[PDB]
């Protein structure tokens, strides 16, 4: 299952 | 909030995705940031479900059933099929262990 923190990692990073 | 029209991933437009092709946003209703789904991984039909529900970005995204975040929000479990979040103990039956690979929410199954 997906959950928030694996989501967080799959898209890696919101641009700095 | 009204839409951020540039995705928060790659800073692009719904003019220009990581490939630099067109493609729409998909905006959270609560804060208002954006992302290309290919920015955020979404598969097709994740997507088109998506687009016609009221969506919240991972950060803002509260559990569908109780409506909290609460101290365990990281293991919130995404819908493979509409992105609602659910914790473990949300579920119907509440879970004791971590689905392995699609999992489906109780909104999405058949009456
Ligand atoms: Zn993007
Ligand atoms: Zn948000
Ligand atoms: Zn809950
Ligand atoms: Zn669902």
């Amino acid at each position: 299952a997906r959950t928030k923190q694996t989501a967080r990692k799959s898209t890696g990073g919101k641009a700095p | 909030m009204d839409p951020i029209p540039i995705c928060s991933f790659c800073l692009g437009t719904k003019e220009s995705n990581r490939e630099k092709k067109p493609e729409e946003l998909l905006s959270c209703a609560d804060c208002g940031s954006s992302g290309h789904p290919s920015c955020l991984k979404f598969c097709p039909e994740l997507t088109t479900n998506v687009k016609a529900l009221r969506w919240q970005c991972i950060e803002c995204k509260t559990c569908s059933a109780c409506r909290v975040q609460g101290r365990n929000a990281d293991n919130m479990l995404f819908c493979d099929s509409c992105d609602r979040g659910f914790h473990m103990e949300c579920c119907d039956p509440p879970l004791s262990r971590m689905p392995k690979g699609m999992w489906i929410c109780q909104v999405c199954r058949p009456k």
